[PDB]
Parts: structure tokens; sequence; C-alpha cells
RNA sequence: CCUCCGCAUAAGCCUGCGUCAGAUACACUGAACUGACAAUUAACAGCCCAAUAUCUACAAUCAACCAACAAGUCAUUAUUACCCUCACUGUCAACCCAACACAGGCAUGCUCAUAAGGAAAGGUUAAAAAAAGUAAAAGGAACUCGGCAAAUCUUACCCCGCCUGUUUACCAAAAACAUCACCUCUAGCAUCACCAGUAUUAGAGGCACCGCCUGCCCAGUGAUCACUUGUUCCUUAAAUAGGGACCUGUAUGAAUGGCUCCACGAGGGUUCAGCUGUCUCUUACUUUUAACCAGUGAAAUUGACCUGCCCGUGAAGAGGCGGGCAUAACACAGCAAGACGAGAAGACCCUAUGGAGCUUUAAUUUAUUAAUGCAAACACCUGCAUUAAAAAUUUCGGUUGGGGCGACCUCGGAGCAGAACCCAACCUCCGAGCAGUACAUGCUAAGACUUCACCAGUCAAAGCGAACACUCAAUUGAUCCA
RNA sequence: GCUAAACCUAGCCCCAAACCCACUCCACCUUACUACCAAACCUUAGCCAAACCAUUUACCCAAAUAAAGUAUAGGCGAUAGAAAUUGAAACCUGGCGCAAUAGAUAUAGUACCGCAAGGGAAAGAUGAAAAAACCAAGCAUAAUAUAGCAAGGACUAACCCCUAUACCUUCUGCAUAAUGAAUUAACUAGAAAUAACUUUGCAAGGAGAGCCAAAGCUAAGACCCCCGAAACCAGACGAGCUACCUAAGAACAGCUAAAAGAGCACACCCGUCUAUGUAGCAAAAUAGUGGGAAGAUUUAUAGGUAGAGGCGACAAACCUA
């Protein structure tokens, strides 16, 4: 990535990550399963259900995605009707 | 490919078949390179009466029906119907469809391929062996007769035997393919003698050949490939083993047919002669070759024959009747 | 570059003119033509290719006397100095032209075809069909350009309507107006083609530099392969 | 003077391209100057003349940035001086 | 005693061995070093010219015979205009281009051995090895890859290339290139090449003198001519097969192949005769070098060294490690067995998602050029499209001695971890790239497994809705994009 | 005690401010520095990044900040990237800059090198007045005595005795293998973020507008080297060597020859073979022997052809070793 811009001298976001991932404020990243739109005719209903899921990422994956995005993408957003609003905060988490 | 495999076949055939056939070779050569004439073998499990009428509308004639009429001017395998066009007609049959019962009406295959099946004088309640059944055609025709009490299908390659399963399912109902009624195996045919001896009334042996028609056209998995040159050299040896193996399995008084797709007298006549010699010495079993002069005479109308074979009958391709080469030799185990 | 053509003379003269060799180079200074350079020094003799050029304050057919017939370095053909009135000029000599010969130049087209003597220059209209001709003009009063090499003769094939078909020495027919003037007969120095150079040194004297030592595959290209035909190439014998 | 993509696709090769106007020698009459001029024009300027209702109107109305001709400016000066004097 | 040099001009350089006075790559306290002073004097050479028209066919070679070919190195006139003179500059040298006072490079005239110009030896001794010479008994190529070198001055061939000529400046002079002659292809023409040319010409090429052989896809028989045939039309639904027209102004074929042959060659091979220290088998002498004395005084190289031998060890290989042995310390001259002796430059194999040159039937292009068509405009130009030529940019996956012909790269099974899991590279074998039956092969959801990561992949309680989460070992493909 | 060592100040660096230069006379675009005669405007490409490469890959444009690395763009990859909107305070003569290997290359664009464009140095130190001590390497004073990584344990005693396989770096691991070092002095190589941690301030708020915040926010501290290709492109400079050509020149003794790209053979041109030489006389020479020597010959002068190119009797030859 661009650590320092030529114009502003600022860290840049990788726009690929924004197109593919959602960041929850708590630090988790959400993604679609790969190949969920692909060749559904030859796939079992159980497998199709597994594919049609929003899944969280590894610690290592999360750390990668954090570095590849600026602080703007990590801010608390109060969207008017956000389907992922409840998932922004963690409850009853011990260590 | 840097050098086509089909070119090797042409080079190989020209040097050997020219001397074998003389002035006949040009006629055979042009026919081999030209488009193969096909016969429609009607599925008996389907509506045989309706299909026969339909194919008659396309100006196709059942040659075997005509053959049966002129037979009595042993008996051939019954319940076989194959429609072919008249001499000099290039007409193609329409692609086959599924029927009302859910089985396909007819099977498009080489008409000459039925001759080995017809040569084998199938009788009701006969235990029959096919050492090299895959991909099908011949073994399908065995089932069409309905004279097979127990049929065994064998082939070394499970890839090709898988194709047979598809053909059997499409054409033959599950009722007919009951337990031990039709047996399908993927084992070596050479070791069949020690597996079971004096089991089968009739054995059809269709050894691997150079596949003259197929080798000239299809590049993929060609026998004339330099990688497969070692296979070609050991092929005459391998052919004898299989024919011998079939003879062991046959009960005394039983009949076998040896079918080969090649023009080569090396893979036709010498294999038959060699198998008899091998069996007579090693196992002390006598084989009597049954004459097919009457058989060749009956089928002169549809198929042209090369009248110079010491043993068996060779069907040569003609541009009038472009039927693929077929060498069938019928012989009986005396002991 | 600094190249200036030697062809600067504006006034015709019979005096041999000093000429500069090119070497096959341009004004730019780069080679355009290979195999030219450094023969024997030559002097240019200006040739009047317009045979029917009437003198100043004169018109109509005129006669000239051949003073001498002379070798020319610049061309294959021999040249003749010819005098008429108070004018001397260089012309291209015919096959049989001698000193003392008298030659006529006319612009008169005859209703009855005039007898064609070898030395004389006439309009093609005047000349009979089948006469060997030389020094022809494409356009009336343009000047001779076409048959001027040694031992070369054109044939007046036919004359239609104010037009004439001539055969150039390459056996190619050319349409020419009847008013155009040609010189009768064959050009001098016949059997020029029969000359033998004999040694490499002679061509060097003539100003011809030796051919490149590079080996070329073929003068003509290879036939381009069409889409279905490629399998039919590169057959290997076994 | 610009660049183009080979077959109007950015994935193909980028090439230098020059678009040139079509040029015509045409005769024009100035009634202010009472003179005929042979000038190299395009179809655009002919259409501009037509809409301005004559060469004189075209020259006088059109500013310097639109004319883009030194000769046009000289014509303009000529006509303005004629009108002034 | 040498002179293969000299003197001058040109070119180049620019005061660079004249005088005086000083300090001081052999040296003179003298040098060409430092400072000051002086000097090359034009007749030689350079530096030229009023205008406008106009004139100038006939070489040179003792220029006379004779003979040419490659065709040549020097000429004015008419009219107008015209009266002031000897200015300016080079002129030196022991000299220039080669980093140097360099065995090299350097045009011309005269001298063709000097009338001009120079000195091979610092002094000594007379070792080895090294270099150049001279002489050699008897033998005469026995030497050697080879008569290389030397001596002697030689024959007859073979191969290659006709020949003279040219080529890798600095490892190849040749059989390579060119070359007369021959052959093929292209072109019907002017004012900047070709060319002030024109088809007996010009350009692009091939082959290599000459000389001798090698030449038909021109329609077949029968007696220039009839007739099917070939080609085109029409009839025929359309054809089969019938009706009509033409093939009768001419054609040659090979940038084809072989064959001797004269001359020639620093070409490659063989050979006769002689000859010679090449050799048997080496020796003597001279010069250089050498060593010593005097002066001046480098370079590669160098971890530090107080730097031995034998055997062993270190996969070979030890001055230095182990066991033995040896051993006062220092020069000088030889030597090349070791110090994987020293300096570059190699040759071989492999590697790099490192380069570059060349080729093409690699991919991507047609910006350029040429032609064509369609617009515009009333042939050129412009825009668009198409076709070619010419290029341009970029690349050349992995395994398998290395090379050719092959094979292989993903998934499943066995040898194969004897018993949780995992794990046997390479190899030896097999198979897979489907298919069949449903059509709730609907929806949703606890908990789990996981091919050692991730991505993927797998099982499933309960519930909603139905009914009374298929078989098969694999039977498969992310993102983008459409 | 020699060679040496030592020094402080010429000057320079970054800013700030301020808008610079420009005739004694004479000469100077022709061969510049020579008194005096008939024609400019015209897309940069490429390296490089994408771990190849082919679309693509930041580069000033009218002045801070913030919006914002946001909208957007993009083999939607690498990466590129706005605007609406907000808002800007003005004191030159200073330095936690260098001090002769530093700071300018500079004592000077000089000497020197190169045909040219072009490259490009080194160095000085007395005192108010010159009209006045010791220390690097290398050596010398003062060569050496069995034996061995040069020392250590020691010892009365330098050595003798006993113990001890130089240093660095590389290879999957190993050194003893290989790499690098004559020695001395000077010079010569870890630059920054998100996120975390530590220490303060304030605290459901923090921050000297923007931004963040379900104990956070603000501030500080604390992590990211040096040298080296063959290349590619753009713009200049080169044909005084050489390849070829153009203009106008010059040279070729003697002897045999019906007389010549003839023969022998000088000068001249070339370079077959051997020997010498190999930091040489020489970055290609010398001696002998050779090939040619009236010609497709050799050679002096001036001019021309220029790198996506020239030129070539093709050797991938030559185009300033
Ligand atoms: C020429 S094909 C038979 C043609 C087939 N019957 C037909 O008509 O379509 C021969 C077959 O025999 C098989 N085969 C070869 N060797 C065999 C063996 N040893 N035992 C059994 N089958 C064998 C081949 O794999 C091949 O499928
Ligand atoms: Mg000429
Ligand atoms: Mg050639
Ligand atoms: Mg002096
Ligand atoms: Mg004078
Ligand atoms: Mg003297
Ligand atoms: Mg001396
Ligand atoms: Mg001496
Ligand atoms: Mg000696
Ligand atoms: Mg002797
Ligand atoms: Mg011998
Ligand atoms: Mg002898
Ligand atoms: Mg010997
Ligand atoms: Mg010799
Ligand atoms: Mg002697
Ligand atoms: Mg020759
Ligand atoms: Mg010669
Ligand atoms: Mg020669
Ligand atoms: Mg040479
Ligand atoms: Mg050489
Ligand atoms: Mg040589
Ligand atoms: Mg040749
Ligand atoms: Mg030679
Ligand atoms: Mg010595
Ligand atoms: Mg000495
Ligand atoms: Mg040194
Ligand atoms: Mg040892
Ligand atoms: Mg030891
Ligand atoms: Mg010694
Ligand atoms: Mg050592
Ligand atoms: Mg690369
Ligand atoms: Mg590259
Ligand atoms: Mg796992
Ligand atoms: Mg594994
Ligand atoms: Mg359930
Ligand atoms: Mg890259
Ligand atoms: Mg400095
Ligand atoms: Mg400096
Ligand atoms: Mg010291
Ligand atoms: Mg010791
Ligand atoms: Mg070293
Ligand atoms: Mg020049
Ligand atoms: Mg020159
Ligand atoms: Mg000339
Ligand atoms: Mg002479
Ligand atoms: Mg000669
Ligand atoms: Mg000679
Ligand atoms: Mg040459
Ligand atoms: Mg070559
Ligand atoms: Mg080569
Ligand atoms: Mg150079």
């Amino acid at each position: 990535l661009t650590y320092f811009s030529a114009r502003k001298g600022k860290r840049k976001t990788v726009k690929a990550v924004i197109d593919r991932f959602l960041r929850l404020h708590c630090g988790l990243w959400v993604r679609r399963k790969a190949g969920y739109k692909k060749k559904l005719w030859k796939k079992t209903p159980a497998r199709k259900k597994r594919l049609r899921e929003f899944v969280f990422c590894n610690k290592t994956q999360s750390k990668l995605l954090d570095k590849m995005t600026t602080s703007f993408w990590k801010r608390r957003n109060w969207y008017v009707d956000d389907p992922y609003q409840k998932y922004h905060d963690r409850t009853n988490l011990k260590v | 490919p840097k050098f086509p495999a089909v070119r090797l076949a042409l080079q190989n055939f020209d040097m050997t078949y020219s001397v074998q056939f003389g002035d006949l070779w040009p006629s055979i050569r042009v026919s081999l390179l030209s488009e193969q004439k096909y016969g429609a073998l009607v599925n008996n499990f389907a509506a045989w009466d309706h299909v026969s009428a339909k194919l008659e509308q396309l100006s196709a004639k059942d040659f075997v029906n005509e053959a049966i009429s002129h037979w009595e001017l042993w008996a051939c395998s019954p319940n076989l119907r194959c429609f072919t066009f008249d001499r000099g007609d290039i007409s193609r049959f329409p692609p086959a469809r599924p029927g009302s019962l859910g089985v396909m009406e007819y099977y498009l295959m080489d008409a000459a391929s039925l001759l080995p099946v017809l040569a084998l004088g199938l009788q009701p309640g006969d235990i029959v062996l096919d050492l090299c059944a895959a991909p099908g055609g011949k073994t399908l025709a065995l089932l069409q007769t309905g004279c097979c009490r127990n049929l065994a299908a064998n082939d070394l390659s499970p890839s090709r035997i898988a194709r047979l399963q598809k053909i059997l399912h499409s054409y033959v109902p599950e009722e007919i393919r009951d337990g031990n009624q039709v047996r399908v195996t993927s084992w070596d045919g050479r070791k069949w003698g020690e597996l079971e001896g004096d089991t089968y009334d009739r054995v059809l042996v269709d050894v691997p050949c150079t596949t003259d028609r197929h080798s000239l056209h299809e590049e993929e998995n060609n026998i004339f490939k330099r990688s497969r040159k070692k296979e070609r050299q050991i092929l005459p040896v391998l052919q004898v083993q299989l024919l011998a193996a079939g003879l062991l399995a046959t009960k005394p008084g039983g009949h076998v047919v040896y079918s080969t797709c090649s023009l080569s007298h090396l893979q036709n006549e010498y294999v038959v002669q060699g198998a008899i010699e091998l069996l007579a010495n090693q196992y002390s079993i006598q084989v009597q070759v049954e004459d097919l002069t009457h058989f060749r005479r009956v089928f002169m109308d549809t198929f042209c024959f090369f009248s110079s074979c010491q043993v068996g009958e060779l069907v040569i391709p003609n541009l009038m009747a472009n039927f693929g080469p077929m060498y069938f030799c019928k012989m009986r185990r005396l002991t | 570059a600094n190249f200036v053509s030697w062809k600067s003379r504006t006034k015709y003269t019979i005096t041999p003119v000093k000429m500069r060799k090119s070497g096959g180079r341009d004004h730019t200074g780069r080679i355009r033509v290979h195999g030219i350079g450094g023969g024997h020094k030559q002097r240019y003799r200006m040739i009047d290719f317009l045979r029917f050029r009437p003198e100043e304050t004169k018109s109509g057919p005129f006669e000239e006397k051949v003073i001498q017939v002379r070798y020319d370095p610049c061309r294959s053909a021999d040249i003749a100095l010819v005098a008429g009135g108070s004018r001397k000029r260089w012309i291209i000599a015919t096959e049989n032209m001698q000193a003392g010969d008298t030659i006529l130049n006319s612009n008169h087209i005859g209703r009855m075809a005039v007898a064609a003597r070898e030395g004389d220059a006439h309009p093609l209209g005047a000349l009979p069909v089948g006469t060997l001709i030389n020094n022809v003009e494409s356009e009336p009063g343009r000047g001779a350009q076409y048959i001027r090499a040694a031992g070369t003769c054109g044939v007046l094939l036919r004359k239609v309507n104010g037009t004439a078909i001539i055969q150039l020495p390459s056996k190619r027919q050319m349409q020419v107006l009847e008013t155009c003037v040609a010189t009768v007969g064959r050009v001098s120095n016949v059997d020029h083609n029969k000359r033998v150079i004999g040694k490499a040194g002679r061509n060097r004297w003539l100003g011809k530099r030796p051919n490149s030592g590079r080996w070329h595959r073929k003068g003509g290209w290879a036939g381009r392969k069409i889409r279905p035909l490629p399998p039919m190439k590169s057959y290997v014998k076994l | 003077l610009g660049q183009i993509y080979a077959n109007n696709d950015k994935l193909s090769k980028r090439l230098k391209k020059v678009w040139k106007p079509q040029l015509f020698e045409r005769e024009f009459y100035s009634e202010i100057l009472d003179k005929k001029f042979t000038v190299t024009v395009t179809m655009r300027t002919l259409d501009l003349i037509d809409e301005a209702y004559g060469l004189d109107f075209y020259i006088l109305k059109t500013p310097k940035e639109d004319l883009c001709s030194k000769f046009g400016m000289d014509l303009k000066r000529g006509m303005l001086l004629r009108l002034a004097r």
C-alpha cells in the first residue's frame, strides 16, 4: 500500500478491501464465502446454505485488513437503518 | 502434434496392405478415409414394430430379415433387426431418441459388427461370454436376441466398461439386468481360463486390434503413437492369449467367434492358427474351424467379402457399402 | 547537405562540360543507389534530342551536314556533330552515318508517304508503316526519350486517325500522335551487347562498384499460407 | 495531437494520433476593403461566415481567441481603421 | 666505426640545447632546469581580379609514325568602365601524432651514398640458464603432429577455388567474399540521386571464366482436317442429356545439374632429388644477457609468520593438528617439486519470473508508408474503414543426464507407518474429469470435524413447512469480468 | 631523531529579506575576438512499480488547514485521486549548520584529460612586529642463535618446560574449504506509519474549529541500512582513426617481355611463417622470411554520409585503442 502519498503525505486505503469486507466497530471483519455465486446447480443444499453466509475473519486476517484501511473506515457510524447495527458491540466477552 | 499419429497409420497400412490386397487396396484405401455407413439396430425392449415402420419410411431395408429368407435355399442368432440403406446411398439415419417406455428406439453402429454376433448361432438358455465387451455394440446385440440365460461382460479398462454401463442402462431395462443375469467385470481376460473352465456354451472374443478405421481418423489415444509402439509389437502375442483364454472357458462342443477390426493377416489368420497350435500342445485340446462359405454367400448383397482367407471371413470396406473391416472366425471345441 | 548538382549550364554548347560524379549519393549525402563510384573522369557533351529545332529567325524543313561521328563516354550510342547554317549541335548517330552525310529534318506530314532514308528525321505521319525508327517523342515537340540506346530500333506498327502505334524495343506498344518526330533507322554501335568486359577491372573503369557479399535467400518472397492449407506443408519423408 | 486505443478498448495498444482539418482555397470579398482575397479555410469558418451574414461581419464580430488567425486580426485592424477614419 | 640516412618544402607545434646569471630515468655544478636579455627583415610563399552578353568538336604519352580505349589535366571575343602602386601576414629551434628525449606513424623534391648526419661498448669478469650468430667428424629427416627452423634453393601430382583482387585494425588471408561470363526478377520514363541516362538501358538479385552434354503438362487418336473432349450460356422444376459459341494472329522450356580442362595460389595433402646440428649426440667460439663494482631506480604481490621431514588424521588434500624424527645462527648464486604459486582472460554445467543481438508460422499493434473503397470537396487534401509492406513493444512456466522421441503437473485408491492422527520425496501400478433416481436435491438452526496455514471442504440435534437434508472413492476451478 | 604530527580561518550551508545583471577606447557570427561591398513555434519517451509484461504506474500552476485518502478512477490489480465547503496574520540582518578528506567542485570551472560534447583536481597554517618538548604507520638508535598462529601458565632467569588448528564472511550443517584484508590515519552504512505498550493531563467526555469517543481522548517516548550490473529512453557531440564516396593532386628505379588487372625485382603498400618481446621500443612492435608492387594500385589535401543510423568485394567488418 501507499504509506505516504505524493500529494498529501498520508496513508492510503486499499479500495479492494472496502469492496469486499465490512468492518464492525468492535474490530471484527465480515466477508462472503468464495464461490457462493458459482455453479450452484452442482452443489448440495447444505453446501449452498454454507456459502450463503456472512462469516468473520481470523485475527491475522483482521490485522491485515486493519493495516490496509485508514482510520476513517474504523469510526463509529450511526446509520439510520443499519442491519448490522447490533453487531457493532460485543456482549459478555471474557478475554 | 509435431507429427500426426494418423500419418503413421497411413504409412504403416500402405506398405503392408498394398502387397496383401494388390489392386483391391486402392478401393479399400479410399473407403477407409471416407465416411462410414451406419446401420440402425432396433432395440427389442423398445417398440420394435413402430421403429421398423418408421425406418422403412426412410427407405431403409432390414438386411438380416432378407438374409434369413435366403438362409434355407445351424441357424443365425434370432431377434436381430438392422436397417441399412441400399448400395450407393449415402443417407444418414436421424439421431436416436428415448422411447415411451424410457429406452432408446435404435442403436447406430457398424452393420459389419453384427456379423460376429450372427455367426455365433445363439440358442435360448445359453451361457455366453464376451471377453472384450466395452464400449458396446456387439454385447448389446447379444442381449437383443434374448437367448442369453447368463451374459458376462469383461474389459480390462474400467473407463470403457463405464461407457458400457451407460449403454446398457439406456437400452436394456433393469428387469433384464438382474442378479447374475448380466454380469459386468473389469478384470484381465487372459487369466479367464484359470478363473472358470468349461462354463460357457458360446464365447465372443473381440481382441484389441490396430483399429484401422479409428486410427486413421481419431488422433487421441492412437495405437500408432510412438509412445504406444511397444504395445503394437506385443499385440499379436496378446491377441493369441485372449483367444486361447476364451477357448478354455468354453465347454466341449461349444462354439467361439474371433472378431478383429483390422485388415492385417497377422492379427486375423495367424492368431487363429496360433491359438489352435498353442491349445493343442499345452492343454491338449482340439479345435475345429467351422466353414462360413454359406454365411459369406448369404450376406453378399450388403457386404463385400475378401475371398482369399484360409480361415474366417474378412469384410473389406467398399465405397458403395462403407462398412468397417470385420474379420470373424467361428470354431468349435471338439474336446 | 553541401551537394550542388553539376547540371547548371543554361546555354547549349558543343564544348564538353566538366561533370561531377555522384557516387550514388543524394543531396542529403546518403546512398540511394549502390554499385556506383569512381571510374574514369568524363566530360558531358550536350545532346540536342529535338531533331526538328529550326534555327533563330528560321522555320520549315532544314538540312544538316555530318561533320564527324564520335564515341561518347556518357552513353552506349555514338554521337554525331552536325552543322546547319551557322549552328553546330550534337545528335545521336544512326547505324550507317558517316562524315559528309547530309540529313534532313522536316515537320511536313505528307499525304503520300515519303521514302524513309536512314539519316533523316520525320513526323510519324510522314513515315510509312513498318519502318524502323528511333529517338521518338511521347508528346509533340517534347524531345526524344524512348529509343536512344545503341542498336535499338522501334517499329511503326500502324497509323489510325492522327494516332500511331509504335513498338518500343521491349515489345510494348505505345500510342503517339502523328505530329511527333522520329529519326529513321537503327541507332549506332550495333553489337554493343556483344562487347566483352573481360575483367573486373574494366567495370571499375566504367564506374561500377562490386556487388554486396551478403547472401540473399531469394529475390522473390514465399507464398503466404491460407487458413486451411497449413497441414499440407512440411511433409517429412519416412 | 493525442493518443488513441487501438480498437476503442483500453486493454489494447496506445498509439499517437493526429487529427487534421480539411482545407480549401476559397475566394472572399470584403466590401469594407473593396478587395477579393484567396484564403485557406475550413467548412467551420464558411458556416461561421454564413451565420454572421458575410465575411466583414464575421471578422468584426469574432474576437481574437475564436479567430485564431494573425491574418484575421490584420483584416480586423484594416476594417476598424476604415470605419474609424 | 656506422649511415635504411641526410638537406629543403608542405603539414603540425609554438620559442622548446642563442647570450648572461643563479639553485643544483648516470653525470658533468652542466643541463634542453630557473630568471633576464636578445631574435625570424622579401624578391620566396600567402593575400587576387569591374560589368553584360558571347566563344571554347579534334587528349596525354619526347607527339612524330603506329596503335587505341577507360575518351581525357589548362583557349576567348564585342562593347562599356578603368590610371593610384610595392601595403599587410609566415620566415626561430635539437620541432609533429603516439601519456615519455618512445626500435612505432609521418606527403613531396633533391641527394641514391654521401660534401650531409651519427656512435653499438659506465667499469670489470668470462659461471649456469636464456637470446641472436658462426663452424663442425661420420651419417643425412633416423627429428617431429608436420623438413618447423636452418641449409639448400627442387620434381611430379591430388583436393579446393578459374584467374588479378578483398576480408575479421589487435589470435582465422582461407576452401570465405568479390570477379569476367551466364541466368532470374523489376521498370515505358525528364530538371537534386538513378540521370542531364532510356529496354544493346537502369535497378534488385543468383551463380561463378571459357569449353562439352543436359530442354516440353503447346488436347488425343484416325485420315491442315472431322470429333468429343475442355471451357462458357440456355432448355430442363432443376437435372441427367440435348441445343448454340470458342479452343487456329502463338509455343519453346533450367536464378536447373554433371563433366573434363589452361593458367594461377604465403590455400590443404602426398612425393622425387639434393641439402643441412632437425636428429643420432652434441661441441667450440663471438655478441647480448649474466655476475661483481659505481650511479639512478620500478611492477605484479603481501592476514600475521619465530615459515622443516616421515607416517597418520582431516570424504581428497597439512610448514602450522597427532605420533615419531630433525634442528647454532646468518648471506650470495642456481633450481622449479610444493606453497590447490601470482595476474587477468577464459572454456563447462546450473540459476535469475537479469539483459541484449538475430529469426519467425510467438503474442499485441498498424501510429508510418502504399493501395483501395466510402464520406467531404468540387485530380489533391481531410475523416473513416479494409488490404499489404515495413517495422515496433514484449515474452519464451515447472519436473524428467544433458540431447532427440516421449511422459508428467489437479483429484481418488494400494504398496505405505504393522496398533490414535500425520508422515516414504523420487519411483511401480491403478483409476476420475461422469452418471443414475428424486423434484421439499424446501427453509432455518445448537453443537462439531477439517487434508497439518488461509481459501476451500464435511457432519448434524431441535424448529417451520412437507411426507406417511439420494447411490457412488474421486466424478472438479477462486477473484475479476460478461 | 628522521619522516612526520598539531593548528584556525579562508570560505561555504540553510533561512529571512529584497524582484538582479548590462559603454574606458578598440576588436568580436568570416577560421569569433578579423576597419572597409549586390530564417523560430510542432503530444516527451523511458527507467521504474505491478515481484514477468502487454492497459496502467504520484511528479508546481497559484499558495496554510480542514473536508479526505472521502466521492471517484483502475489488467476494479499495482495503484491513482478530487471538488462543493471551511479557513489563512504577517517584527530580515538568524542558526542545539560545516570548519580545509567537512562545508560549494572551487585557492578554479583553473591545471590536467578528451577531436568534440564533456569530465574535472589537489592544496594553506610563525609572531604585535621577519625594517626582529612529547605522539600513527615506516624507519634509525639497536640484525640474528634448536621449536613451530607467535601467546598463555609460568619462572631466579628473554628463550628452553607444559598448554594452545589466525580473524571476517558464505554455503541447508561443518571448518580446517572458499571469500576479504600490506599497514597507518581520516572518511564510510536503520530514515516512517497504522495498531499496540509506557508515562503525564483532562475525563463521559478529550482536543487551541475539522477528528474521535459504549473510558475515552490529548501529548510525549519508543520499530524499519550501505555499496555494485549488464541494460532502456531523451537530448547533444563525433568520419583529423577507420568503411565508402566527392573535388582537384602526387608517386611508381632497373631487367624480361608483342606488350597484359604479364613475370623478376627497388622505393612504396601489405602482413605468410618463425624467433624475440609479453608492465615490451610498442595498449600489436622488432629481425629474418614472405604477398603485391602501371593498378579492382599506393598516397597527401579539402568536403560528405551519424547511431531506431551510417558504411560494408558480409568479416556481424569498420564508425577516435
Ligand atoms: C477393439 S476393442 C473391442 C471392440 C468392442 N467389442 C466393440 O465392438 O465396440 C478391444 C477391447 O479389449 C480391451 N482389452 C485389451 N486387452 C485386454 C485384456 N487383456 N483383457 C480384457 N480386455 C482387454 C481393450 O481395452 C478394448 O476395450
Ligand atoms: Mg555513364
Ligand atoms: Mg554473393
Ligand atoms: Mg630558459
Ligand atoms: Mg612574390
Ligand atoms: Mg659527417
Ligand atoms: Mg652507447
Ligand atoms: Mg655493461
Ligand atoms: Mg649457455
Ligand atoms: Mg656435420
Ligand atoms: Mg619419420
Ligand atoms: Mg628425402
Ligand atoms: Mg620418432
Ligand atoms: Mg621453412
Ligand atoms: Mg651452418
Ligand atoms: Mg581465388
Ligand atoms: Mg596481381
Ligand atoms: Mg591473390
Ligand atoms: Mg585488412
Ligand atoms: Mg586478425
Ligand atoms: Mg594472420
Ligand atoms: Mg564464392
Ligand atoms: Mg594463399
Ligand atoms: Mg639474475
Ligand atoms: Mg647496483
Ligand atoms: Mg607497488
Ligand atoms: Mg600429509
Ligand atoms: Mg604435527
Ligand atoms: Mg636463494
Ligand atoms: Mg599455509
Ligand atoms: Mg526478464
Ligand atoms: Mg526489463
Ligand atoms: Mg485446519
Ligand atoms: Mg502433503
Ligand atoms: Mg430434523
Ligand atoms: Mg516489473
Ligand atoms: Mg574542499
Ligand atoms: Mg574537492
Ligand atoms: Mg611511531
Ligand atoms: Mg612447543
Ligand atoms: Mg587478498
Ligand atoms: Mg569529413
Ligand atoms: Mg576523412
Ligand atoms: Mg573524383
Ligand atoms: Mg617500373
Ligand atoms: Mg603485375
Ligand atoms: Mg610480381
Ligand atoms: Mg574495402
Ligand atoms: Mg559469414
Ligand atoms: Mg558469424
Ligand atoms: Mg571506441
